[PDB]
């Protein structure tokens, strides 16, 4: 706070105005929080293993009154720790130990138990564990599980207008999507007949489900329709009239009652007439006997005398039917209230299409729909229908499903049953009809309130759930016949069934993938990623604001199907996406933060991230740009309920790292944030000269760096480890302590890059908690450096920059700055063949002494021996007996007297063209085969190296503890010179006067002895892990893994890009002599083609250049005053000037800093350049940039004169020169490049195939055939698809001619077509080749 | 078949799974034959397996 210790080393000058109210949270939050909820002890149904347990439990047998319940669970210590788990290849996992209680109820109970055996913690499976950095290790490889985005469980009402039937009229459909179980779909049709289908199955008339719920027709009309009361009073047909019923209808007869005619015939009833009837309270009017000719009778009507049905429910009455029910004494007749506009007569017409009658009928017709063709049964239909939506087992909405369900139905309860109830189905139908009636609207799938976010924690729970159901069937099956006290909860519950559910997910699943680690940003941008069809879902939605990044998505087959998480976004309590906001009460902007979900934010009026307020925080302008409901417009001063937290929150970590983003077109911006993840780390971690201010946060939040656990002073600094002596205020009373950081050294990444940590602090320096102790790869002094900035000139240079091509000075490759270190893992397997076992022995037929030189006696290359293409890394030989040679080979051996060995050479040799240094060797051996010499040496080395490390722990630790005892002993009994004389081991005897200090000595004693023994146990375990024979695959006797470190610099063909989306491929590496130089004589590193700038609209790349130039100026200047050794005063003065820069920025600054030791160190770090921070949308402006160029001594234009290093003459016009940050992506040319002359061939069809990593030939496609067909080239095409590939004969007959000097082809027939003939002929088809 | 049976009990009985030589002592024969027998006993993989 108010500046840390590594901040005193270097400070980034920050332009930008808007003060940051909230600072970027942990970027890895989602991944860690989710998994943290899965595995945890939660005393309730909140999501977790506890919840997944409580669902399926207790498990009772079949009627046998034998029940198995669940007590509690625990996670055993991991078999291997994270580092060890990677080397061996097993998964990083913990044993799951769960206590089970087996109760058996006495047969023919009152419920009571004969005996109950409590089986102590039965083990089921080992579940993977998440690393402190949020990754998983499946088989020896760090893998990330991407969060998924799917449709939230609940009810959803859609349209399907347009395309259907092309008559318009739209449609309205509802869909009930449970978290688990079958789908329930309701839909209309062009006839306004409501239909239902379970899942995607056959369409069925909607009402058929209501009957299966035991609802007769009378109650269906009574549910969905209102009642028009008809009275026969005195004689001939009176009627009850609700005065509102006359809206939207024209009088069909004289509407008169109470001796006064309210409406005549042919006069439509408007608001005036309705008012008269409403205000005059006209209950009963006289109607004609013919009006009921269309009215559908509500309930059943029978003849009281004859006991016969006069008319069934849902029947249209007629003038003749009225007669037959009138003489029977019926006063009242209920009919449907039907209006083709307001309340539609839909259900009525749905019943007339219903083939069923009663519940059993519907159940028969329903059971035969799902499982057709088989005879229906009553018990079968009942069981099925109750098991679909009414069974707690086969159906659940869980909490989110029930909540949105109730929420979308306008209910009160936010939580409820996890199955469907008859009330639920009826309500859903009601809502669908209401939308068709015009009151209410349909949802849209793209809204982020209907899009729910899962993540590792939620997904693993489902798989573990699946494991428990497939084990459930087994437990019941055994408890069926079980003998009383013999079996216990072990013989039943297996391991393999449950473990394989979880194992099949993390091992192979589309959501579990290799972490993309070539780059810290790549990691952190992978760990935040989403996954979800036509263009609607791919497109950006208004609800994406602050939740999903609009501009970071892949460009390709799936666009907008990935996105990435926004900066400040958080998973909602229920699992939606919520974003930070500021509550604006009255006219003040309050700094209380409020998280609003997608549906929550909708109604509020939210201000803009960019707005002007001041003092008390009253809006300066009388109206400010805001967005309210799905749209944005100008809003009045005091209306706004909330305001945006920060200017960044719209974008993502990727996009937030692009300086001057506001100035770049979104296409190039996308590509930029897409390409920035590919930047391979460099040899010298540099720093961005132009920046944002996220780079610090990205570096730290990602685990690539090493952060201080507790603050203090550095006791010891080595390139290996770092030991910090903790401050006492931060230190716990017992054990005293020091924090020991073991740094990661050079090692292979997933992408074969180098990940190596370097100490950024110096001996005996104050460090505060949360300070960077050591940089990782591609991080500099706590910031994130994905590349190296360099001097760049925009101008066409003799076409060598032609398209995007980049022309780079030799100075760059000489400085070795863009050099890159690759670590490749090569393997050698000694397998077992029926002919015999393969030997790793160093005796290889037909190799000279120079070849076997680099190998030790055992046959393995020495560690550290530099190798090139073709050198033998591991000698290996496999038995092949009875070679069966030929006459002339036999004479050859006879003349030269060589004994042809019974063993063939399989030895592992360095791939063609790659050259590096051997940094490591591992030897895995089958358990029971004798470890060879070298393998034993390695084991001995690992043993000794292990002992040194552990001893180092104990040595520094013990001193750290005894150094505290020295201090506590001096309080109350101080003897200074006396105490350090006697042996340190004898200190533990001295007590103290009554005080807590006597108890403090006690505390330090206990923990001391603990360490003594903890060290012991740790050493033993390590030793066993070394000596234990590693488990290998079937058939493999031993494996040798060699680790080569190749150092590649840069060469034509490599891909290079800036943060602004400008790609490039280095064309020529030009001498420093030919480089354009300025009057001062300093050449320029890179010459970019300006023509790429206007077409692709990215203007930031120019700004980034300009400000960069300015930045280097402030650097260069300091480099002069430091080389002048002026004094602290002059330096201090000039720096202060820089950090203010003319007005109104948020930076603040010094004279609190110590004027000597702290200031001089800062200037030394600035002399390379002055780091500047351009916030994403708050970033600097031209004027600010031009003023910094004034302080720079450099022109405002940003252009200068340059001279061609060849002719030495000037260049017409000034050219823009500056400093642009540039990344080296890993496409590097010596990977992509392949060439093949004659390689191996596929067996099934003879075709070129790389088996040696000598790549198969290029694929010649159909389109290329057309290309040859358009040219007149017949012979090139024949040779292309016959002799060069598919002709097993023609190829050899050709090769022999090529060396003989005869260019011809004796083509023959491609073997592919020759196979098609037999394949056709394998059928009953006789296919012959005719004539001649 | 005899091996599967032992591997079943021994799966949870041992808490991990019997070592390749564990069922070997349980079984009558020379006990190194586990490797040989286990290999030829495996069913061939469909050459049409999508990868
Ligand atoms: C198990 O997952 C696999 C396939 C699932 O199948 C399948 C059908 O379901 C997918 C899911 C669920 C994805 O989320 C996905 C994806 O997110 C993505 C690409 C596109 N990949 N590219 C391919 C290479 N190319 C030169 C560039 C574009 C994909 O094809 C897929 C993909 C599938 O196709 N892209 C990105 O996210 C962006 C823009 C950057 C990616 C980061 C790096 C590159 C990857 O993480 C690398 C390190 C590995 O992780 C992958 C290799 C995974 O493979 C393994 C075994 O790990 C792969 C996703």
């Amino acid at each position: 706070m108010v500046y840390s210790y590594t901040e005193k080393k270097r400070i980034r000058k920050d332009f930008g105005k808007r003060p940051q109210v909230l600072d970027v949270p942990y970027l890895l939050s989602i991944q860690l929080d989710s998994f943290q909820k899965f595995i945890e002890q939660d005393p309730e149904g909140q999501y977790g293993l506890e919840a997944a347990f409580r669902s399926v439990f207790p498990i009772q047998s079949y009627s046998g009154n034998s029940e198995l319940q669940y007590v509690s669970y625990r996670l055993g210590e991991p078999v291997f720790d994270v580092q060890e788990c990677q080397i061996r290849g097993v998964t990083y996992s913990a044993p799951l130990r769960v206590k089970l209680r087996l109760v058996i109820y006495e047969r023919e109970a009152p419920e009571g138990t004969v005996k109950d055996i409590k089986e102590q913690e039965v083990y089921m499976g080992e579940i993977p564990l998440m690393t402190d950095n949020g990754t998983f290790v499946i088989n020896g490889t760090e893998r990330v599980i991407v969060s998924q985005l799917h449709r939230s469980p609940g009810v959803f009402f859609d349209s399907d207008k347009g395309k259907t039937h092309s008559s318009g009229k739209v449609l309205y459909n509802a869909r009930i999507i449970p978290y688990r179980g079958s789908w329930l779909d309701f839909e209309f049709d062009p006839k306004d007949n409501l239909f239902v289908r379970i899942d995607r199955r056959r369409k069925l008339p909607a009402t058929i489900i209501l009957r299966a719920l035991n609802y007769t027709t009378e109650q269906i009309l009574d549910l969905f329709f209102e009642k028009v009361i008809f009275e026969i009073r005195d004689n001939k047909l009176q009627m009850e009239l609700v005065p509102e019923r006359l809206r939207g209808e024209t009088a069909s007869f004289d509407i008169e009652a109470n001796g006064k005619v309210y409406v005549e015939k042919g006069r439509r009833i408007t608001a005036r007439h309705i008012r008269q009837l409403e205000k005059d309270d006209v209950k009963l009017i006289e109607v004609p006997v013919e009006y009921i000719a269309g009215k559908v009778v509500a309930k059943d009507y029978i003849d009281e005398s004859t006991g016969e049905l006069i008319c069934a429910a849902n029947m249209e009455l007629s003038l003749d039917l009225l007669a037959k029910l009138s003489q029977s004494g019926h006063k009242r007749i209920e009919t449907l209230f039907t209006n083709d506009l307001d309340h539609g007569p839909y259900i009525s017409e749905t019943l007339r299409v219903d083939p069923t009658n009663d519940r059993l009928s519907a159940l028969v017709e329903i059971y035969r729909m799902m499982r057709p063709g088989e005879p229906p049964t009553r018990e079968a239909a009942e069981s099925l229908f109750e098991n679909l939506f009414f069974s707690e087992d086969r159906y659940d909405l869980s909490a989110v499903g029930r909540m949105k369900f109730n929420r979308s139905l306008l209910r009160e309860e936010i939580e409820g049953s996890g199955i469907l109830s008859k009330d639920d189905i009826i309500d859903v139908m009601k809502k669908l009809i209401d939308i068709r009636n015009g009151k209410g609207e349909v949802d849209d799938i793209d809204h982020l309130g209907n899009r729910r976010i899962r993540s590792v924690g939620e997904m693993a729970e489902n798989q573990f759930r699946v494991g428990l159901v497939r084990v459930e069937r087994a437990v019941k099956e055994r408890l069926s016949l079980g003998d009383l006290d013999t079996l216990m909860p072990q013989d039943m519950i297996n391991a393999k069934p449950i473990s394989a559910a979880v194992k099949e997910f993390f091992g192979s699943s589309q959501l579990s993938q290799f972490m993309d680690q070539n780059n810290p940003l790549s990691e952190i941008t992978h760990k935040r990623r989403i996954l979800a069809a036509g263009f609607e879902v791919r497109d950006v939605h208004p609800t994406h604001y602050g939740r999903v990044c609009p501009i970071e998505t892949p460009e390709g087959p799936n666009i907008g199907l990935i996105n990435s998480l926004s900066v400040y976004a958080q998973t909602n309590e229920y699992g939606f996406l919520e974003t930070p906001y500021r509550k604006v009460t009255d006219g003040v902007v309050t700094d209380e933060i409020h998280y609003l979900s997608a549906i929550e934010e909708g109604n509020y009026v939210i201000a803009q991230a960019n707005s002007n307020l001041d003092e008390e925080g009253h809006f300066v302008e009388d109206l400010v740009t805001c967005r309210s409901k799905g749209e944005s417009s100008l809003f009045s001063r005091d209306q706004v309920d909330y305001m945006d937290v920060s200017t960044q929150q719209v974008v993502s970590v990727g996009a937030s790292l692009i300086p001057f983003l506001e100035h770049d077109d979104a296409n190039r911006a996308l590509m930029g944030a897409n390409m920035q993840r590919q930047a391979v780390p460099t040899l010298r971690a540099d720093k961005p000269l132009v920046g944002t201010g996220m780079e610090r946060a990205v570096a730290v939040d990602s685990g690539v760096t090493a952060v201080a656990k507790r603050g203090g002073v550095v006791q010891y600094v080595d390139a290996s480890r770092i030991v910090i002596k903790v401050n006492e205020d931060e230190m716990y009373p017992g054990e005293a302590g020091i924090d020991i950081y073991n740094l990661t050294k050079y090692t292979r990444s997933n992408q074969n890059t180098c990940i190596n940590q370097m100490p950024c602090v110096s001996l005996g320096e104050p460090v505060e908690r949360g300070d960077v102790l050591a940089d990782g790869p591609s991080t500099d002094l706590g910031e994130l450096a994905l590349g190296q900035n360099m001097r760049v000139a925009f101008m066409p240079w003799n076409g060598y920059n032609f398209e995007d091509s980049i022309l780079v000075s030799e100075r760059v490759v000489q400085e070795d700055r863009f050099t890159t270190i690759h670590i490749q893992e090569l393997a050698c397997v000694s397998r077992d063949t029926k002919l015999g076992p393969e030997e790793i022995t160093a005796d290889i037929p037909n190799v000279g002494e120079a070849a076997l030189s680099k190998l030790d006696e055992s046959g393995i290359v020495y560690i550290g021996a530099e190798v090139t293409g073709g050198d033998i890394l591991v000698g290996k030989v496999t038995p092949k007996g009875e070679t069966q040679l030929t006459p002339e080979e036999k004479l050859l051996r006879a003349i030269f007297g060589e004994k042809a060995s019974d063993v063939k050479d399989s030895s592992l040799r360095v791939p063609n063209g790659v050259s590096g240094t051997v940094i490591d060797v591992q030897v895995f051996t089958r358990d029971g085969v004798e470890k060879d010499k070298r393998a034993l040496e390695i084991e001995e080395m690992q043993l000794k190296q292990a002992k040194k490390d552990l001893s180092e722990e104990l040595q520094i630790l013990e001193a750290g503890l005894f150094s505290r005892i020295r201090a506590v002993l001096v309080a109350g009994g101080v003897e200074a010179e006396k105490l350090d004389k006697l042996p340190r081991d004898r200190w533990l005897e001295l007590g103290l006067t009554d005080e807590e200090k006597q108890n403090q000595l006690e505390q330090l004693a206990e923990q001391y002895d603990e360490l003594k023994h903890e060290f012991e146990k740790k050493l033993e375990a390590k030793r066993r892990k070394i000596t234990q024979g590693d488990d290998l695959a079937p058939g493999v006797l031993k494996i040798v893994k060699v680790y080569l470190a190749v150092k590649r610099r840069i060469q034509p063909g490599d891909k290079m890009a800036g943060r602004h989306g400008n790609k490039g491929v280095i064309s020529k590496i030009n001498p420093i002599e030919d480089m354009p130089y300025d009057e001062n004589g300093t050449p320029v590193d890179i010459v970019l083609n300006p023509l790429g700038v206007p077409s692709r609209m990215n203007i930031g790349q120019i700004l980034e250049t300009h400000l960069g130039m300015a930045a280097k100026g402030i650097g260069d200047k300091i480099n002069a005053m430091l080389k002048q050794q002026q004094e602290v005063a002059k330096l201090r003065e000039f720096i202060q000037r820089a950090y203010d820069l003319g007005a109104d920025v948020r930076q603040k600054v010094d004279l609190s800093t110590f004027s000597d030791e702290e200031v001089m160190r800062l200037a030394e770090n600035l002399r390379k350049g002055m780091p500047i921070a351009t916030p994403v949308f708050d970033g600097a402006k031209e004027a600010e940039i031009k003023e910094l160029l004034k302080l720079g001594d450099l022109p405002t234009s940003g252009q200068i004169r340059l001279y061609d290093g060849r002719t030495g003459e000037q260049f017409e016009r000034p050219v823009t020169v500056g400093y642009m940050y540039m990344l080296k992506l890993n496409h590097l040319v010596d990977d992509k490049m392949h060439a093949r002359s004659t390689g191996s061939y596929s067996l099934v069809t003879q075709q070129p195939l790389g088996g040696k990593a000598q790549f198969g030939g290029q694929r010649f496609g159909e389109m290329e055939v057309w290309a040859l067909e358009a040219y007149g080239a017949a012979y090139t095409l024949q040779e292309m698809l016959t002799v060069k590939s598919d002709d097993v004969n023609g190829r050899t007959k050709m090769y022999k001619n090529i060396v003989d000097g005869n260019h011809q082809m004796e083509p023959g027939m491609p073997e592919s077509f020759n196979v098609l003939l037999k394949e056709i002929r394998s059928l009953g088809i006789n296919i012959e080749l005719e004539d001649e | 078949n005899k091996l599967n049976r032992i591997s079943r009990q021994m799966l949870q009985e041992m808490g991990r799974e019997p070592t390749p030589e564990e069922l070997a002592e349980r079984m009558l024969m020379p006990e190194d034959k586990i490797r040989k027998v286990l290999k030829i006993a495996k069913e061939p993989i469909s050459m049409e397996t999508p990868i």
